[PDB]
């Protein structure tokens, strides 16, 4: 109960170096499941008004679950019964991101009047600002339009977070009995865990 | 339930080698001799905002030929892929001479030339 | 999650609009009343494995169970139009049936979207006022007269004649729902066509006979069934996505307006959460003379009209 | 406003005016008369001379007009754009970037229109300020206001008025169809046929 | 203006510490007040939601107030706190908390004080790839919370004005008050008291009862994606 | 900003209109290359003799020039400048506002 | 851009269906027949703003202009019940009705998926096959009997029951349309949920004998007319994505199948581009004994069934 004072997603990473595909759903399932304690626990109906945003670790299960999905969606190219929709352009920026990769590890109007009409008149780099502007505008408009793989995550963590509430309502008394004993008892190791489990 | 992390390395492969056979070489689908990338290039041609969904559909094309046409010759030799499972698994050594072994009892048929991935466009030499 | 309460669900317009209430994925309960006939529909939607739930009241005992919690109140109740009975009695019959009907939803539901489709609606949507006025509870931004029919017929011919995207085109129209009360503001069509004359004429005509067309093309049969169902369920649904929070739902409805002198008028509006949010103006800005012409013409008729329905509302008992 | 003269060269006119501290409040009306009076130099050289006579300083003023627009439709939201405060670098979902152009594009029409209405009526005291600073090279508030109120007047054509939800009426996500909705039953994805206006499924 | 924030802030049960409010401070045609946050919030490293609705509906207050006064002509003063509560409503969006964009990928990590931290920010966070179907419910969101907790302080300003009245005559003759002088004038005037929004919910430790749930979690998944269209 | 599209505006956020920016650049360009042909097309007679005279003598002064582009000229009406415009502006605006001033006049009196 | 053509589209079904097949995304071109008060129906339809083209057609004569280039042909013809019918005069009527309808569909255009919706559809598939038979011209792959109505009450049902997400609940219903011919596969319902007996032969009755609970809720107005306008769309819709390639159309139907000793069976089949395209007989694996037993019990029924409409449609004229 009493408060602490981060990077838990690259060590996983780089320890599995050929794991299952199953065991990312588990990792996904028990990266998740607090907020699924604390929505059921928390009485019902008030306007949102006990919500604890913005804390610890909170916004580090939402980023491990984000690359679990990630990782999970970028790998497909049963155990799923559908796949992504695989945005007919990512397979160019993969080809052209690795033959890159491989590349790289195999090594103000012109003041002054013109007395020639050949001469400009005005300089080159007068009206750079606004091009750059203008093509970073249409990039980010181009890019910010054609998310078609964020509503497959959005169902996936929903049924995920539906089995979980399922799950956590059949054994709600395990979860009472053990958040009182954290109550009481300031500390909570493996052994009063497996203990409290009965 | 027994997926595979092991192939991806071999599918990323493939997806580059696509892209370089059908950007660089002009051994496109429909063999066009437009090239958008060289070997001491940083990047590639205009490409256009429209076009890229063409060569990207080019590149599937002949990714979906490539795979159709591995599926094609690795499904009729099923019982010679279990053999040679079996095999490695109680033997852990295996040679070249074994394999021609189980190739040639278990009716192991092999494929021959002309090797093409699609052959509405071959042709032969003069 | 959101409910709607259609009185008068057991007609020639209101079982078919209930069928496509149903199917809409945002109503969760349909709530039918008839004075008869009704288990029939209740019956035969509630085999479809759509999610909203439909229930069933008979009798005016039941109106009182019939409308609470009603967020979405439908009034398509009505007798049609049967031979030898001329205007007097059958408005009167679907005056005192929408009065009836007002009177139940002020009693029990005061603040829902109330969408008056009974015929005619240039007399029938001031009674309702005058209803809700009497008992105090009356919420101008929440009352609502259903005449998409003339913009669809609208869309439908200008996509017909000019050969457009019938997906796109949009006509905005303007006055009333009977006769030639009816405006359609050609010269704002989106997307822009420029019309002839005599294209004009034809068009303007046909949108405010279509009417007369669709009743003496069925020889006596009644008055349309499938048009009016489906502009009543394109009007609810808009009604329900302006409930959610969505911030771009522009209908074109007759309501109490302050954009001419009459009390109650026909043109674009912006719906909210909290019902009628804004009255574009801006249609009534730029118009033509042809249609400046026929405004002038339809605003004495439009203005009978209302006057009659609030002669009538206020009549003593 | 103080003096007026037309013996230097600058981006902006040579105006002047009189200073008074103790602007705690400004309405609506004051930054439409801004966005109005911004782009005053380019609709003068556009009516007495042309399209084809404009010069570079006389043409870089609707641009601040368009950006006193784009200021009070963002950071002001006495508009019909929302009651949000938004800084424009990146906490502009794409959402909103139609609707932003649309009421930028309205505004921008109505100042323009309203500067040629104005400048248009005024054109006899116009030539007579013209007439007076081309002769002196240095006019003062007095004779402005003279000129002002002893020029005759020319009747003109009333504006149309600003409105910001009738441009508002065609910048949605959908785009056009939405204002018309077609409607449609789909059985394709799932096991439920839904009757869909506009609404998403 | 600055009435209606004294009177907002000291209409809700817990707020922070006024200690004084000052008009014309050193010449500049403005006034400061000044609230200090309670010990508790400081000490507990994290913020509620009942917390920032307090502060957004405290800063809707001065505006709300001057347009209730002063009519619907309302000026450009408040701009500032325009600012404060729509960077308030976006920290009650972009927390993974929320019940309608929680299960949703919203701004990204790139890779790497003040009671109330605001994540959007933050030097290595960017804003996330979104469609243009679930920015409208970001906005749909931002809006209902920004016209809600605005309804909540005109009916709150709107309730009693005689207070309102006497705190903006007390700014008129003195020029300067403390949260002293506004508590004693709290006092005798009845007002209309506000809700508790800040009250925690905590579990009896030695209490042998099963609390119950409701039965679900209230997170609802983002699928918003219209029917195919004609014609096809 | 000295273009006429909208009234300048240089900047949208859209891509239509970003689109659209560009293709003005195209269209003001034919415009001038069919200016140009036209033009040249006009002098045929002026570009033979003084290309004679540039290969045979390899410099031109402005005296003999001019003479030839009088010699073998065509018509070159220059537009009126500022000041015609702005005379015949003001002469029209007079009589424009004394025709306003009898027809309140005579029908007032 | 496809064409159904609905025979006796001005009937209790014929209007809700058609107001659903013309506002689908596949339909292009709409002919609707009946033998009377077809106009009003087409002159309702044509006024909605959907790109597909609405035609109707007068009397029988008309009929070999209804069914030109038609590729979806649809026979929802027949009369409703009257008192004191009993069932020879009317299945002697619906049946000599659906004959000539399927001789002209056989004269005019048999290459199109002809969708029997009549009742019973046991002793009406069997008699549109014979009839077919008889012009040398039948296509048993492109021949198919809509009983998709049980699919759906069975769905509704299960979801109402276990409480589960109806996105996902779908039954498999084998046998046939009318009673104890209804076989819900509940076993097999997915997502995978486990019933107990009481439950499962409440269910079964249930969905059984809602086809009598829904024709005697109406008290004589007649039989289910919104359900079966849904089941009848619903399978428009699948056969219209069947004749576009798409590969993964699996829709329970009655078609000539030899999964059986019996000619005709509703099962899941697979619907392709040239009309059926393969039957799958896991359906019939796997059953329990009371399923089992269920379908032991309703074969020789719907082997009489099946006789009677062979016997009725040999019969000499």
């Amino acid at each position: 109960i009493y408060m602490k004072k981060s990077y838990l997603y690259k060590w996983y990473f780089e320890l599995g170096t050929s794991m299952k595909k199953f065991t990312i759903l588990l990792y996904l399932l028990s990266c998740s499941a607090g907020s699924v304690a604390q929505d059921l626990w928390s009485l019902p109906v008030p306007d949102e008004k006990n919500r604890i945003t913005s804390y610890g670790f909170v916004e580090n299960d939402s980023d491990l679950v984000h690359g679990l999905l990630e990782v999970q969606g970028a790998l497909v190219g049963t155990l799923l019964f559908r796949s992504e929709p695989r945005d007919p352009l990512y397979m160019m920026q993969d080809g052209s991101c690795s033959i890159v990769d491989q590349r790289f590890l195999y090594e103000t109007s012109q003041t002054d009047p013109p007395t020639s009409i050949y001469k400009r008149w005005f300089i080159k780099n007068t009206q750079e600002k606004h091009f750059e502007l203008l093509i970073q505008r249409q990039r980010w408009l181009r890019t910010n339009s054609s998310l078609s793989n964020g509503f497959f995550r959005s169902n996936t963590r929903s049924e995920s977070y539906q089995y979980l509430s399922n799950l956590f309502i059949s054994n709600g008394t395990l979860l009472d009995r053990m958040t009182k004993t954290l109550l009481k008892k300031r500390w909570l190791f493996s052994d009063e865990m497996k203990i409290g489990f009965m | 339930g027994d997926e595979n992390f092991l192939s991806s390395s071999e599918i990323t492969k493939a997806q580059e080698i696509a892209t370089r056979m059908v950007l660089q070489y002009g051994w496109g689908p429909d063999d066009s001799p437009a090239v958008y990338y060289a070997t001491n290039a940083v990047s590639a041609l205009s490409m256009g905002n429209n076009h890229e969904y063409e060569m990207a559909g080019k590149v599937e094309k002949i990714y979906d030929l490539a795979y159709e046409k591995a599926k094609g010759m690795l499904l009729k030799n099923r019982r010679v892929l279990e053999k040679i499972t079996e095999e490695l698994l109680e033997f852990e050594i295996l040679t070249h001479k074994d394999l021609e072994r189980i190739v040639h009892e278990n009716g192991g048929i092999r494929e021959k030339e002309p090797f093409f991935l699609s052959g509405t466009n071959y042709n032969e030499a003069l | 999650s959101y409910k709607v309460a259609v009185l008068g669900a057991a007609g020639g317009i209101g079982q078919p609009l209930s069928l496509l209430i149903k199917m809409s994925p945002l109503v969760s309960t349909l709530h039918l009343y008839d004075i008869a006939n009704v288990k029939g529909v209740a019956a035969d939607l509630s085999h479809c494995n759509t999610p909203s739930q439909v229930r069933d009241f008979t009798g005016p005992s039941e109106l009182a169970d019939c409308l609470k919690d009603v967020n979405v109140v439908v009034i398509p109740a009505g007798v049609p139009r049967k031979p030898g009975m001329t205007r007097d009695d059958l408005f009167n019959i679907n005056a005192n049936i929408v009065k009836t009907l007002v009177e139940a939803v002020a009693e029990n539901c005061p603040n829902a979207f109330i969408h008056i489709i009974s015929n005619p609606v240039n007399s029938t949507v001031p009674i309702a006022a005058e209803v809700l006025k009497k008992k105090g509870v009356y919420d101008p931004k929440k009352l609502f007269g259903v005449t998409t029919l003339d913009v669809v017929r609208a869309n439908t011919f200008v996509s017909q004649k000019k050969n457009l995207k019938l997906i796109d085109v949009d006509v905005p129209v303007i006055g009333g729902h009977a006769g030639i009360t009816i405006l359609p503001l050609l010269s704002k069509t989106k997307p822009s066509v420029n019309f002839t004359d005599e294209e004009i004429q034809e068009l303007t005509v046909r949108i405010q006979n279509a009417g007369t067309e669709v009743v003496d093309a069925k020889a006596g049969a009644g008055s349309a069934t499938l048009s009016m169902a489906y502009a009543a369920a394109r009007f609810v649904e808009s009604s329900l996505r302006a409930l959610d929070g969505d911030g771009d739902v522009y209908e074109c409805s007759f309501v109490e307006s302050t954009l001419t002198d009459l009390p109650f008028f026909a043109s674009r509006v912006k719906i909210g959460k909290n019902g009628l949010e804004a009255v574009i103006e801006s249609d009534l800005q730029g118009l033509t003379e042809y249609e400046q012409k026929a405004l002038e013409a339809l605003k004495v008729e439009l203005k009978a009209s209302i006057d009659k329905g609030v002669a009538f509302a206020n009549k003593p008992a | 406003i103080s003096e007026t003269d037309i013996n230097s060269i600058r981006s902006q006119p040579n105006m002047r005016y009189s200073e008074t501290s103790g602007r705690v409040f400004a309405r609506k009306s004051d930054y439409v008369n801004s966005i109005i009076r911004a782009c005053a130099p380019r609709v003068v050289e556009e009516e007495m001379f042309g399209i084809e006579n404009l010069c570079w300083i006389s043409a870089k003023s609707t641009l601040e007009a368009s950006q006193r627009a784009e200021f009070l439709i963002l950071q002001t939201g006495m508009t019909a754009f929302g009651k949000a405060y938004y800084r424009n670098q990146r906490d502009l979902v794409p959402n909103l970037v139609p609707k932003l152009e649309a009421l930028r594009d309205e505004y921008m029409r109505f100042a323009v229109e309203k500067c040629s209405s104005i400048l248009q009526e005024y054109q006899s005291a116009l030539e007579e300020i013209t007439d007076v600073l081309l002769e002196k090279g240095e006019i003062k508030a007095d004779e402005i206001w003279n000129i002002y109120n002893t020029a005759p007047r020319i009747p003109q054509k009333p504006v149309r008025p600003v409105d910001e939800y009738g441009a508002l009426i065609y910048a949605g996500r959908w785009g056009i169809h939405g204002v018309s909705l077609p409607g449609r039953v789909t059985f394709s994805p799932g096991n439920i046929g839904f009757a869909t206006f506009g609404a998403p499924r | 203006h600055e009435a209606g924030h004294i009177v907002l802030a000291h209409l809700f049960p817990r707020f922070d510490w006024h200690a004084f409010s000052q008009l014309l401070p050193g010449g500049k045609e403005t006034a400061v007040s000044v609230f200090y946050p309670r010990e508790d919030m400081v000490d507990q490293g994290y913020t509620t939601f009942g917390y920032m609705k307090m502060q957004m509906v405290v800063a809707h207050g001065g505006r709300c107030a001057e347009r209730v006064v002063f009519g619907d002509n309302v000026t450009d003063g408040g701009k500032d706190d325009l600012e404060k509560i729509t960077k308030i409503a976006r920290e009650m969006v972009i927390s993974p908390q929320s019940a309608r964009l929680g299960l949703t990928q919203l701004v990204k990590k790139i890779g790497m004080g003040e009671l109330i931290k605001y994540r959007w920010d933050h030097p290595h966070v960017m804003p996330a790839e979104m469609s243009v179907e679930v920015s409208e419910l970001f906005t749909r969101e931002l809006t209902r919370y920004i016209e809600e907790t605005e309804e909540l302080a005109m009916n709150a300003l709107r309730a009693n004005r005689h207070i309102l009245d006497l705190i903006t005559r007390e700014l008129l003759e003195k020029s300067r008050i403390t949260g002293l002088e506004v508590e004693e004038k709290m006092k005798d005037l009845s007002p209309l008291m506000f809700e508790d929004f800040v009250k925690p919910f905590q579990i009896n430790p030695d209490d042998e009862e099963l609390l119950p749930h409701k039965d679900r979690v209230s997170y609802q998944p983002v699928d918003l994606r219209a029917a195919p269209l004609h014609r096809s | 900003g000295l273009s006429d599209k909208h009234h300048g505006l240089n900047n949208f956020w859209v891509a239509d209109r970003i689109n659209d920016i560009d293709v003005e650049a195209l269209r003001i360009l034919n415009m001038c290359y069919e200016r140009a042909k036209e033009i040249l097309g006009r002098n045929r007679t002026l570009m033979d003799e003084v290309v004679e005279k540039l290969v045979q003598k390899k410099s031109l002064t402005k005296q003999e020039f001019f003479t030839l582009v009088e010699l073998y000229g065509s018509s070159k009406p220059m537009p009126p400048s500022i000041l015609e415009l702005r005379k015949i502006k003001r002469l029209e605006l007079e009589e424009m506002v004394l025709k306003l001033d009898m027809t309140t006049a005579r029908n007032s009196s």
